[PDB]
């Protein structure tokens, strides 16, 4: 049983390129609840999600 | 219950030990493998001479895929996207707006034929019966950009298939 | 610039880099390098071709769905060329041949094809045309070959003012046929050289190196209308090339001169094959000649590529003509530089 | 604070580990050239791996040392019996990626991406 | 003119043979491959249309990709492809070799054969049927019989 | 009758409660927790370290004699501190029966490999670790067994993305295959459809 | 016997029309047997049918020579059959097109067409939807 | 309706049409655009109008399970007609 007092960095074992790494900015935040409903089950955890990039058409078939 | 299959002890009295000698030096099993494949030999082939014969098929059959009309030659579709929400390979891409006359209808249809796997669950949830697979099976291409279907592709295989479509799901609309 | 033509992505095989180009004679060496290097940062490709179509096969993986588009032309044939330039902003012209067919000549391939292709281009639109043109183009040449390429280049020159106009000194690379022609010889018994090869200074260029720097010419607005030298870092003597070319390729080396004429009577046997020849007149000539030098011209450099040295590149071409893969070391050849 | 240790009670017998790592790579890259037919020479493949050594330098936790070291003992004994190809070996080179540029004006003129 | 009525017989029979006989190399990756065992069964019977049940890759003219093609699969496809003497042909069968299939997105499955092998036909299905994969070879004999290559080369 | 809802059968229910007080009496060392799921199903969570103690305990003992390890799998859970959960699946053909043994593990903790005691236990750890990163202590041979060679990260976790980051393509500059940073034709399409309304009152969670 | 299979085979010879029929039939189309007439459609294909034979060759097509504008004496394809042919000839019911019409629709296409891959007519893919964003026209009038 | 854009190229039913300046159309050149020649839209307003003596009116597009799922048309407003939406079929009640 060693001791240590690291902050627990498995970013060199997970395998995502350093481009991915070092530049997201992910958002941590509990959904808001759908107003077209009254339901209230979709708002009880937390969700971690990524930024939104760049998205374009396909020359063929759009 | 069980049983046994290489379980049994052969005879060691004489006659068996010179029959089996026999079948040693005189190739018995040998000859009788030789006389079943002369007997298939005469037999007649199971050979159907395609193209000019074709496989038996069932009204069930999914092959191509078809978008249908109402007999009043409106099309059926009307935008609901359930295609889309339950297609497996996600190989359906639907894009609508009101038209002219206000109607709820596709401008964008589209079908990966390379993508989707033939399951047949597009014509399951069809409210409308629009989507349908029809019996066609021989549409092979010489290039991958032929396999996309879209709208426009899609309702000329439903107009060239109506006849047999209609038929098939007339036979086979009472097991649905 | 149109709302299809604006680049997206991030350059890659199904990004849009927003040019669409027409590339004559991609069913070739540095067209088949151009047409990859075109599919990589995803653009839009028009290939006309008029061979079989089995032999276009290998530039279909080179595209995305749709990027490469087929079309059959005739070389003689300002319909089919307006057809296939028609809705391209960039026109590619790497048409061209080491010999004479029965139907085509130097003039044909060189002079006639090329000028009715810019000619078309002018009045189809096209915003930018690239043509390739010879280092050693000159119109008092020896080789008709030559005297072709700079007649051709001048009339498409006053055809297409705002051209650019690209002049490789002699390309290397796994199918070119100036290190496997230089291989191959062993042949013919020892290597024939016109005064062993002593007099002659040679500048070779990568491929990878010329569909660079062509990819980069369309892409840098300031090369509109100029004119472009392709060379290497080193420059050669055709003896010691030649010994280095088989000293990679681990066969025996044994040069003997052969006169002027004597070779040139070579070539003229050769040139009676029905097929493609091993070698002709011309193509004697234009080895046998210097490369020249102009300082005056922009480069690679100037167009933001870095020369590779042959020595690098030398093991890729030179290891399939190897016979025993004879893992031994090989010292590079001195450079008159 | 207190974790059970891997292979390393702390961190020279780490670095003790990484040391005969690059000590198994670096006599075995002109065999790698040799056996793959590598268009590559002695030297770049050393680089390489200094490189990939010198990726990992920040790394102070013993446990994520020992993982990255028995990782590099697979790759390494997939290398050494030709479990791979000549692909994977040149995938270590980034050798068909065009250069991105790593400058704001060059990023800003190409596209959105920060 | 006699020389282009010789070339075009010659053409004619040379492509002729090419199209009676076919040796094609079954690259049975998946599912797809029991539809090819099922066309090489007693009732299609592919050897009767000159199409040998299996032959080496060297003595191949023919490549079947029928399977999901991956990211560790590829390199021997590609090598095998290499080893492939001309003219040699490439049938996609199967929404696997033809895009991804069901298993587009996944992160080991080469989307679509023909970003390694320029593929000559593309057969749809899942698996398709061994009258659609007949249906695709004869469509291949008559692209064959397409070929002008002669032509081509006595009018360079 | 009920047609439409299965039956139960709470003799097998009552046997397996009695097996798991009976295992968890007789190791107290490392049994956390015993659980009989409504389907007649006995699952154990034990400590990480005791796994070779009730692995061996559960196919030598005379009334748990569960020669057969019907599968070896792990689920990545990442709101948990350690995501990872390996599971035993180990069948018993004396007594015609089937039970699961539970650990927790993160991703820097080693697990004592149960080669030992079963042998497909080796390739099961194999695939356990090239798709999750979770490392077998004592494996005769550990290595990637379903991903390409040189294949970064462990697509199996919950982090990692469906289409990966990187795909195959030949290229003929090179005249191989080549690795290259994804890019998708058509984007794969999220679907949100959880509804917003609770389905089942009986696994509701307490308001905290 | 022997002489009754030659009679047979005489028959069959003399049933498509003497010699040349026969070697038509047997050359462009591998197969000299002979069956009743059960229709021919617009095209030129002629169905045959021969319950004597074991399932899956009771029921044949001989195609036409010639199909819109494609000589297919020799090149003949499975997809050159009508629908409602096609269907009879697959077996998905006992009942022929002259038996059993298909039902008359104003949108059915009334001449058929084969794969048309390979072919100027082949089918080509865009999109059918328009642009999304438009975008600002700067106005014809200098300012200064 | 099929009508022929400037460019000559025909106009789909989504009133679908490549631009002058577009570069796409180029994958049109010796081959052929496809396009569906009926429109249902035309064809449906072909169709007649029909009338009923009654204030709702339930239309399933004919067929019975082959149509559409049955609707019920409210045929009071009398300056327009019920639209039965899934077939878009116009149901009237008699005025004069
Ligand atoms: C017992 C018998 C044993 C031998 C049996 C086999 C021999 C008999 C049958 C031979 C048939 C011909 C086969 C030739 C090969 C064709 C396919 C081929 O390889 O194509 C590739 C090439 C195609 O040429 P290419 O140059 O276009 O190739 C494309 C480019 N690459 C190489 C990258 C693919 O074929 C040839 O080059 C063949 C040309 C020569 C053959 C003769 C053609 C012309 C014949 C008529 C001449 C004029 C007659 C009138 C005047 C007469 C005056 C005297
Ligand atoms: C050991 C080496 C042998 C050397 C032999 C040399 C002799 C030449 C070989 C001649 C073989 C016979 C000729 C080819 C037989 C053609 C058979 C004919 O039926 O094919 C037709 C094809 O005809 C084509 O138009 C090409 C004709 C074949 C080539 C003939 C060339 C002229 C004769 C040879 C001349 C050589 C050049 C002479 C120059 C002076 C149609 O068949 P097919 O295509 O399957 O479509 C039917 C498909 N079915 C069966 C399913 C219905
Ligand atoms: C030309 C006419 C064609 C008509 C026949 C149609 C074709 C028939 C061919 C079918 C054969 C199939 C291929 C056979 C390949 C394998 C043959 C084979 O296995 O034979 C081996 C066989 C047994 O081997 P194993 O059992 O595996 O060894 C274990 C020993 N305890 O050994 C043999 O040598 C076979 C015997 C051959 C010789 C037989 C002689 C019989 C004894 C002769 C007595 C007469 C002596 C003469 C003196 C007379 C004194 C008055
Ligand atoms: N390669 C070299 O060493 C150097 C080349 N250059 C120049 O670069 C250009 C490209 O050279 P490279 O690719 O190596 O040579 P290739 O001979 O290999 O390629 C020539 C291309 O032009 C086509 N072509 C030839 N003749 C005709 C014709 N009559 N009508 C239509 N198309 C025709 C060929 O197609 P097809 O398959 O039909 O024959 C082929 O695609 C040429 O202009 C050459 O002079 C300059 C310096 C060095
Ligand atoms: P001294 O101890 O100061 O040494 C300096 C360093 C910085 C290494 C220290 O040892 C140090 O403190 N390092 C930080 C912790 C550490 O040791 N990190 C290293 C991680 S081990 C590692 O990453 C090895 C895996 C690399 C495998 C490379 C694969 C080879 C690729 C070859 C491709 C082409 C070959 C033909
Ligand atoms: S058959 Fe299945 S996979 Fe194909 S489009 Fe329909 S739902 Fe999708
Ligand atoms: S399920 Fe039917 S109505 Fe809905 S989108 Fe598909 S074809 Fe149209
Ligand atoms: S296309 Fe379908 S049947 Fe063929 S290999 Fe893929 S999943 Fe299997
Ligand atoms: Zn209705």
């Amino acid at each position: 049983l060693i001791a240590v007092d690291e902050k627990l960095d498995i970013t060199t074992l997970t395998g995502v390129p350093e481009e991915h790494i070092k530049t997201r900015k992910v958002r941590i935040f509990v959904p808001a609840r759908n107003n077209m409903q009254s339901g209230v089950n979709n708002t009880k955890k937390w969700k971690m999600e990524f930024d939104t990039r760049e998205r374009w058409e396909n020359p063929l078939m759009g | 219950t069980y049983k046994f299959v290489n379980m049994r002890e052969p005879s060691m009295d004489m006659k068996s030990v010179t029959d089996r000698a026999a079948q040693t030096l005189l190739w018995t099993e040998l000859v009788r493998g030789l006389g079943m494949t002369l007997s298939y030999l005469f037999r007649e082939p199971a050979t159907i001479n395609y193209p000019f014969e074709k496989g038996p098929l069932s009204p069930r059959f999914r092959g191509e895929h078809a978008l249908r009309r109402y007999p009043s030659g409106e099309e059926r579709c009307i935008a609901c996207k359930l295609c889309e929400a339950v297609c497996p390979a996600q190989a359906i891409t639907i894009e609508a707006e009101p038209r002219a006359d206000g109607s709820r209808r596709t401008t964008r249809y589209d079908i990966d034929m390379t993508k989707c796997i033939y399951c047949g669950f597009c014509q399951e949830a069809c409210p409308v019966d629009a989507i349908v697979e029809g019996p066609n099976f021989e549409f092979s291409t010489e290039t991958h950009e032929e396999l996309l279907y879209n709208k426009e592709k899609l309702l000329n295989n439903g107009d060239k298939w109506e006849a047999e479509i209609a038929a098939n799901i007339q036979a086979d609309y009472l097991y649905r | 610039l149109h709302h299809a033509l604006i680049p997206h992505g991030k350059g890659g095989r199904s990004s849009v880099s927003g040019i669409v180009a027409t590339v004559f004679g991609a069913t070739g060496f540095l067209g088949r390098y151009v047409v990859n290097h075109l599919g990589r940062m995803g653009s839009q490709v028009i290939v006309p071709y008029r061979c079989e179509p089995y032999d276009t096969m290998h530039l279909r993986p080179m595209g995305d769905l749709g990027q490469i588009i087929f079309m059959e032309w005739n070389g003689k044939d300002k319909d089919s060329i307006r057809k296939v330039v028609e809705h391209s902003n960039v026109v590619i012209n790497l048409v061209g041949r080491e010999w004479e067919t029965k139907n085509f000549d130097f003039e044909d391939v060189f002079v006639k094809i090329p000028h009715a292709i810019a000619q078309v281009s002018k009045e189809a639109g096209v915003e930018k045309l690239i043509h390739i043109s010879h280092l050693n183009a000159d119109i008092k040449s020896p080789s008709r070959y030559l005297r072709s390429k700079a007649v051709g280049e001048k009339e498409v020159r006053a055809a297409f003012p705002e051209a650019t106009i690209i002049k490789p000194s002699d390309i290397f690379g796994r199918e070119d046929r100036f290190l496997n022609y230089f291989a191959s010889m062993r042949w013919f018994g020892g290597v024939p050289l016109i005064s062993l090869g002593k007099e002659t200074v040679k500048q070779p260029v990568y491929i990878v190196d010329v569909s660079k720097g062509i990819i980069n010419a369309i892409k840098d607005p300031d090369a509109k209308g100029k004119t472009f030298a392709f060379v290497g870092p080193n420059r050669y003597l055709l003896f010691d090339l030649v010994q280095y070319i088989f000293a990679v390729a681990y066969r025996p080396f044994l040069p003997y001169p052969l006169p002027h004429f004597a070779y040139r009577w070579v070539g003229r046997l050769f040139e009676v094959s029905p097929f493609e020849p091993w070698t002709t007149r011309d193509k004697v000539e234009r080895v046998h000649m210097s490369d020249m030098t102009l300082p005056h011209l922009p480069g690679l450099e100037d167009l933001g590529i870095q020369a590779t040295p042959l020595e690098l590149k030398a093991i890729e071409v030179l290891r399939r003509h190897r016979t025993y893969s004879e893992m031994e070391d090989v010292k590079p050849a001195k450079t008159v530089n | 604070t207190s974790v059970k240790p891997i292979f390393s009670r702390d961190m020279n017998e780490a670095k003790r580990r990484v040391r005969e790592l690059y000590r198994a790579w670096y006599r075995e890259v002109p065999n790698t050239v040799h056996l793959f037919q590598l268009d590559i020479s002695v030297k770049q493949g050393r680089d390489k791996v200094r490189e990939m050594f010198m990726k990992n330098a920040h790394v102070t936790d013993p446990r994520v040392v020992d993982l990255l070291v028995i990782k590099g003992k697979m790759e390494l004994e997939e290398t050494i019996n030709v479990w791979k190809q000549r692909t994977h070996i040149m995938r270590f080179f980034h050798e068909t990626e065009a250069p991105r540029p790593t400058d704001f004006l060059s990023k800003f003129y190409v596209g959105h991406d920060p | 003119s006699r020389g282009e009525y010789v070339v075009a017989k010659l053409d004619d029979l040379v492509n002729w043979a090419r199209r009676s006989s076919l040796w094609p190399m079954t690259f049975g990756l998946a599912c797809c491959a029991v539809e090819m065992m099922h066309m090489a069964a007693p009732r299609y019977d592919m050897d009767r249309f000159g199409v040998v049940f299996r032959a080496s890759p060297r003595q191949s003219d023919v490549m079947i990709v029928a399977g999901t093609l991956t990211n560790k699969m590829a390199p021997a496809l590609r090598k095998v492809y290499d080893q492939m003497p001309e003219p040699r042909y490439v049938v996609s069968m199967g929404s696997c070799a033809n895009g991804g299939g069901y298993y587009h997105y996944s992160y080991s499955v080469v989307r679509g054969c023909d970003r390694i092998v320029p593929v000559d036909i593309y057969v749809p299905g899942c698996p398709p049927t061994a009258e659609a994969l007949l249906y695709g070879i004869l469509q291949l004999q008559r692209k064959i019989k397409r070929e002008k290559r002669l032509r081509i080369w006595y009018r360079r | 009758t009920r047609p439409t809802i299965r039956p139960r059968n709470d003799v097998v229910h009552k046997q397996l409660s009695a097996f798991g007080q009976y295992v968890a009496e007789i190791l107290p060392k490392y049994v956390q927790q015993v659980q009989v799921s409504c389907f007649n199903e006995l699952e154990i969570f034990i400590h990480p370290d005791g796994v070779i103690p009730v692995l061996t305990f559960l196919r030598d003992h005379t009334n748990a004699q569960f020669k057969s390890l019907a599968d070896l799998t792990a689920v990545d859970v990442p709101t948990r501190q350690n995501r990872f959960e390996i599971v035993y699946n180990l069948l018993s053909l004396r007594f015609n029966s089937r039970i699961r043994v539970k650990t927790y593990t993160d991703e820097l903790t080693p697990i004592e490999s149960s080669v030992t005691v079963y042998k497909a236990a080796n390739w099961y750890e194999r695939e356990i670790w090239d798709m999750f990163g979770v490392f077998f202590a004592n494996h005769p041979d550990l290595r990637r067994i379903l991903t390409d060679y040189g294949f970064e990260g462990h697509p199996f976790r919950k982090d990692f993305p469906l289409s990966g980051y990187v795909e195959l393509r030949y290229d003929d500059e090179v005249k191989r295959v080549v690795a290259e940073p994804v890019e998708l034709a058509q984007e794969f399409r999220k679907f949100d459809l959880n509804s917003p309304w609770e389905a089942f009152p009986a696994y509701r969670q307490p308001p905290e | 016997e022997l002489v009754q299979v030659l009679r047979r085979g005489l028959q069959q010879v003399s049933g498509h029309g003497g010699l040349r029929g026969y070697l038509r039939v047997l050359f462009r189309a591998n197969d000299v047997r002979v069956g009743t007439l059960v229709g021919e459609d617009k095209y030129g294909n002629k169905y045959y049918e021969d319950n004597k034979q074991f399932f899956g060759r009771h029921r044949w097509v001989i195609y036409t020579t010639e199909m819109n504008g494609r000589d297919t004496f020799w090149d003949v394809d499975g997809s050159m059959v009508p629908p409602e042919w096609h269907r009879w000839l697959h077996c998905m019911t006992d009942d022929p097109p002259t038996t059993k019409p298909p039902t008359a629709r104003k949108y059915i296409w009334t001449n058929h067409k084969f794969n048309v891959s390979g072919t100027p007519q082949q089918y080509v893919p865009y999109s059918t939807t328009r642009k999304k964003i438009q975008e600002w026209v700067p106005p014809s009038t200098p300012y200064k | 309706g099929v009508r022929t854009s400037p460019t000559g190229e025909k106009v789909t039913h989504t009133g679908q049409a490549y631009d002058d300046g577009d570069y796409r159309r180029v994958r049109f050149s010796d081959r052929q655009k496809e396009v569906n020649e009926n429109f249902a839209i035309d064809l449906i307003a072909e169709q007649p109008v029909s009338e009923v003596g009654s204030r709702v009116i339930s239309c399933d597009g004919g067929g019975g399970a082959l149509g559409h799922p049955r609707v019920y048309i409210n045929l009071d407003k009398e300056t327009k007609t019920g639209t039965c939406g899934y077939c878009g079929l116009q149901f009237r009640q008699p005025h004069h």
